This record gives structure tokens, sequence and C-alpha cells, in this order.
DNA sequence: CCACCTGCA
């Protein structure tokens, strides 16, 4: 039962990888045939779905930003930038000479952004992670993807007995502290810069949207679960995680606590 | 080392969290108590308002008599001037940053903040209306105590200020400003990638990635595309920062093996290291815990680790006195443990154990040869760095602020 | 100086 609710949490992070998930808006859910289109105006069609989507997530992007995202796609950086401007012609998107970025027309719903909002990342596990035994697997039934943050694989020893003792650490949420940041954060987050808190005001924002529905669907079969742990290539442990981390913000680590509570004395 | 009540490990944690971090222990105390009876109207101006919410109602649980999950804070006051004064034996560095005691003309040990004393010292020799702030002057030191040199530049000029300081840092930290400065010629310029292993076995490795700047037209204006890419480059000042973050990491990692360990498992080994074990033994064991052991012979970091691959036929190659030497440091009961790299969590009931536990790594650290061992690995050659002052590490079992 | 993957007008 909550074996099976894993499943079905891994299964929603699985549906919901950021670009995979936003290309299917433009294939096979958009009215627009985008495939018919690119071929008319001669634009590879990867490189075209990949250029919308692109533009869908960044909203406004400056030009070495544009073609860094997709410069995979050719063998070399001033095709992309062609290809580009033969797309803004076309009204794929605007581009702004006198602000120097490319603004978005096409958007995805308000709908599917909160299905991504919700399940893009990594959410805790409701059972016990796998014990980790190579270097491949985070600890969750379904991925097996390097567990080295970045392009940093390597098969030597790494130590995995660090993660497999941090992922064991049953924790659940305080729903007290959890419902006092939603009622009194944002009246309580004083100026802490000028442009970076303006950015913090916003990262909460986002938060506040899915974080509640997260909390209670990922407790759905009881107040207990555990965050899966990635070392990066210098042996740093990262706890994996947006919506519940102790690591990370100041409104995330104050409603975890430890499963395990003690008579203090 | 002076210890405290489960109780007064709250105290602390939501006096750090109003926050009051950098006063000494019982004037934390003392703000407490005398507050204690009207906590929850303080919310609203406390530098981490739902850390405070949370350790306040942990408080009134603990109160009620009612169980609580919720985990303490003690952080590293400048973690990485701490490993790098214990590498380098650098007492006077290791005083900015409670890896020893520091006393005032009264004899209290204080609770010493590294940015604040060279801030002092730098406004007091610069004297005469010195423009400098105390929070870009902050950035300036850790940046460059991780090998950076455009941040400083940036804060203090090119010319007498930049002097003061780097004149400053060598007064204040010796040997820690020297070994900084040699990290910066330890590069390969042939080399795509560093590599070395930490003395519980974690494989460090470090690409070179280079920046490509393909140039481009759009609109017949110029815009240039960077790209990283591996390749090799002629100094590197990579070495100080990525060497000391694995420091950090083994410290995190020994830390959670030493406190949050399987009883069972410690049992085990107690009647393994005194001749009681039932015959149990794997080959697969025998190279881990040999080269465990090697690397405890080569830098005195015993990792805990070991026991994971100590059998009948295994604790043969080990001295079972210091395996029974470990355990026998090792917290009476274990616990759970959070880490923030260099912040630490625990039921406050563990805060004693949890600061005995980092005071144990970082004399370790001081008193064993990692640095020699770890910078072998990078230059690709036997070197040996003494010790400035061999006998930090006694000091460092006593110190009272290491985590605050 | 290092990292990390945050946010996407």
């Amino acid at each position: 039962s909550t074996i099976e609710h894993q499943m079905h949490l891994e299964k929603l992070y699985n549906k919901n990888q950021l670009l995979p998930r936003m290309r299917q808006e433009f294939e096979e859910n958009s009215g627009i045939d985008f495939k018919a289109f690119f071929a008319h105006i001669g634009i590879d069609y990867k490189f075209g779905i990949d250029a919308m989507v692109q533009m869908a997530l960044h909203k406004r992007a400056d030009l070495p930003t544009l073609v860094g995202t997709l410069r995979h796609h050719c063998k070399s950086a001033q095709e992309v930038a062609d290809n580009l401007f033969k797309m803004a012609s076309e009204d794929c998107f605007n581009f702004d000479p006198t602000i120097d970025k490319f603004i978005v027309i096409y958007t995805i719903s308000d709908d599917v952004q909160h299905e991504l909002d919700s399940f893009q990342y990594p959410l805790p596990m409701v059972v016990r992670p796998k014990l980790l035994t190579k270097n491949y697997g985070t600890g969750y039934f379904t991925c097996n993807k390097s567990v080295i943050l970045k392009k940093n694989h390597t098969d030597d020893d790494i130590c995995l007995d660090h993660l497999n003792r941090m992922n064991k650490i049953p924790l659940s949420i305080n729903w007290d502290v959890a419902h006092m940041v939603k009622n009194e954060w944002a009246n309580l987050d004083k100026p802490k810069t000028r442009q970076e808190f303006e950015k913090r005001v916003r990262a909460f924002q986002k938060y506040d949207r899915t974080a509640h529905e997260v909390m209670g669907l990922l407790t759905q079969e009881g107040n207990k679960f555990y965050l899966t742990h990635r070392p990066d290539k210098r042996g740093r442990t990262y706890s994996q995680g947006y919506h519940v981390n102790y690591q990370g913000t100041s409104w995330n680590k104050a409603v975890l606590e430890f499963a395990e509570k003690e008579v203090i004395d | 080392m002076q210890t405290f009540t489960a109780r007064e490990y709250l105290k602390i944690d939501i006096a750090n969290n109003y926050g009051l971090d950098k006063e000494d222990w019982d004037d934390r105390i003392a703000w407490f108590d005398k507050n204690e009876n009207n906590l929850l109207n303080l919310v609203r101006e406390a530098e981490e308002p739902a850390l405070f919410y949370a350790g306040v109602k942990a408080w009134m649980d603990v109160k009620e008599g009612k169980p609580i999950g919720y985990p303490v804070a003690l952080d590293a006051t400048s973690s990485g001037l701490q490993i790098l004064a214990c590498l380098t034996g650098d007492r006077r560095a290791a005083e900015l940053c409670n890896v020893v005691n520091y006393r005032d003309e009264s004899g209290k040990v204080k609770r010493r903040d590294a940015y604040t004393v060279i801030y002092n010292k730098m406004l007091n020799t610069l004297g005469k209306g010195a423009r400098i702030k105390r929070n870009d002057c902050k950035q300036a030191i850790m940046t460059a105590l991780y090998g950076s040199e455009a941040k400083p530049k940036e804060v203090f000029g090119e010319g007498i200020m930049l002097n003061v300081f780097e004149s400053t840092m060598n007064v204040e930290a010796p040997a820690v400003w020297e070994l900084n400065k040699f990290w910066l010629q330890c590069g390969n310029p042939e080399a795509f990638v560093y590599h070395w292993v930490m003395p519980d076995g974690f494989n460090v490795y470090i690409k070179v990635m280079v920046n490509e700047v393909e140039t481009v037209h759009f609109l017949d204006k110029p815009y240039d595309c960077v790209r990283k890419v591996q390749g090799t480059e002629e100094k590197t000042r990579m070495l100080s920062a990525n060497t000391t973050h694995s420091i950090d990491g083994l410290v995190v990692r020994e830390l959670v093996r030493r406190c949050d360990y399987d009883k069972n498992q410690i049992e085990y080994i107690k009647a393994l290291c005194n001749g009681e074990a039932e015959y149990k033994a794997s080959e697969k064991n025998y190279g881990k815990a040999m080269e465990l052991w090697g690397y405890y012979e080569k830098t005195g970091f015993l990792t805990a680790r070991i026991f994971d691959y100590l059998d009948s036929e295994t604790i043969k190659l080990v001295n079972t006195q210091d395996i029974l030497d470990l355990i026998e440091s090792m917290p009476k009961k274990p616990f759970h443990v959070l880490t923030v790299h260099d912040c630490f969590r625990c039921l406050p009931n563990y805060g004693n154990d949890i600061r005995r536990q980092y005071n144990n790594l970082l004399a370790t650290i001081a008193k064993g040869d990692l640095l020699s061992f770890i910078m072998s690995q990078v230059i690709g050659q036997e070197v040996t760095i003494g010790k400035l002052d061999p006998t930090l590490w006694e000091d460092v079992l006593e110190t009272e602020y290491a985590l605050s």
C-alpha cells in the first residue's frame, strides 16, 4: 500500500521530466502542427520543438543563452543563431533588438505548468530507499542514472555507505510549522541588495503554490518519509528535493523533523 | 569544553535563530531565561522566524513532557579556515575560528568571528578614514581563503589597500596563507583531470574545464557564445577550494559514521577484536580493509567505515587496540545527524556528543598528515608539508566553539 | 575560489 504509493510517486516524477513533458505540449498536444510547419520553413523538427520549449521555459532570453541550450543540434554556433532568426521572422517567437532578448509567444497551459511545478523535482520516498551497491541509481525503484551530481561519473569508490546511512533516516513534516509559514512568512520576510530580495519573494510564492499539495500527497499513507542523498565530485553530500528538503531555504528547513521523536528530559 | 543539558541546547538553538549566534554560550542562555515567558511574540523580529518558531514550539512540547523530533543546529565557525588551520598547524589561524580557545584579558573563552577580527585589524592599521565595508571584507576574506584572487582585487583594489589586506592575513594566519599561495603553483599544465582519494576511500575527480568562445553574428551585430569544454590550463586557481571542500566532505561522512552507528555492528567489532566472534570471512573484504588501514597509517585518520570490512581474517591486518580505541571514543548511544555541509543538526540531548565528535575530527586532522597525503596525489609525487605547531591538536581536543 | 540546479517577462 505504501509500496504502491511509492510506485505512484515515481510514476508522477517520470511523467513530469521537465524537457520531455514540455515537448509533449508542442508535439502530441498542440493544435498547431509544428512538424508540418517546421518542414514548411525548413527548420529541423527536433531543433524547432526544442527552441519552442526553451522559450516557454525562459520566457525571455539573450542570444548566447538560447544558442547554448541548443548548440548540440548543429556543427556550428552560427547555424544555431541563423535557425533562430529564421524562427523569429516566421513568428515562432519575437526578438526585440532594443532589449537584445527573445520573447516568448507560445507558452504551456497553466494546468500543465502546475503539474511540472509539483512533480518535476525528486520527492522523498515513502518506503526505505533501495540500498546502493554501485554508482548508478539514487535510491528510487525506477531511476538508474549516475549517483554523482552533474557529468562526473566514476565507478571508483565514492563511499556509498554514507548515502545509504543518510537515506534511511526517517523524517516527517511538522504541520504546525508548515501552517505558520504559509499563513505568516510573506509578512515576516522583511527586506534582507534590493534585486536579490524581490527574487527571494518570488521563490517563496512559486513554492507556496504547490508545497502543501505535495506535502499532502507525499504523506497520503502516513507522516513518515526518506530523503535520497547524492555526492558531488568533491564528496559534499546533497539531499535531493525541492518542496521538502532540510538543505536549501529557511522556510523549507523549518518544516522537517525526525520521525522518531524522543522525550528530551 | 563545557557541556550543557538537552534543554539548554534547545535554549542555545532558539537564541541562535533570534539570533545571537556570535554571543558566548552563557550570554545566549541568559538571553533565553530572560525572555522565556514571551517567546512567541518575538517571532516577528527573529532573524530566522520559521526556525525560531519551530524551536519555541519544541521547547513548549519539552516543558509538557511531550516527545519531540525537532533537531537543533550547531554550525562550524568558518569551516574552511578551521580545516586549513588544522592542516598547517597554524595556531594563530586556529584562534581566529575556534579551533583552539581564545581568552580575553578577563580570561573568558570567547566565541570568535574570524571575519570581524580581520576586519578590525584592517581598520586599526589602515586607519584614517578606511573606505571599506564590513561585509565586503568577509567576502574578500572567505573567497581568498578558498584561493580567489579576483574578489579581493575588487573589494580592495590593486594598490595599498590590497597590500594591507595581504599583510594582515600573513600575520593573522601565516601558514594558512602560505599554503594558499602554494596551491596556486601546484597545477599541471598538461592535466585534463586531477584525482585524489580521501582517507575513507572517497575518490575525488576534478575534470579541468576551460572556456571555448564561438563568436556569432545575428542581425550583423556580434554575440560571444561561451561553452565549458574539457581541456588544460597553464595556472589553476581551483586546488585550494576543491581539496578543502573534499575535507569538509570527509568530516561530514565520518561524523555521521561515528554518531549514527549500528549498535549491533559495534558489538560485533568489539567481539571480533577480543577474539570472541564466530568465524566469518570474505576474500572481498581484504582489499578494502588493507586500503583503509593504510590510509590510517599514512594520515592518522582512522575511518569508522573500516568496521564494514573487518572479519575473522581481516582483523589480522589491523591493530585491534586502535579499533577498540575508536569505538570507545564514539557516543554511548547512536543518533541521527542532518548536515548542510558545515551545519549539523541533531536532537538536543546529543548536543554534547556532536561537539565532542567534531572536536575529535578537527584534532585528528591537526595531529596527522592528511595534507601531505592529498598534496602528493594532486602534484604527482611525494611531498611533505610540516606542521607549524605540531602540538596544536592537543588544544583542539578541548576547544569550545568549533561548532557554535 | 568551489559548487549546486533555483528562477524563469
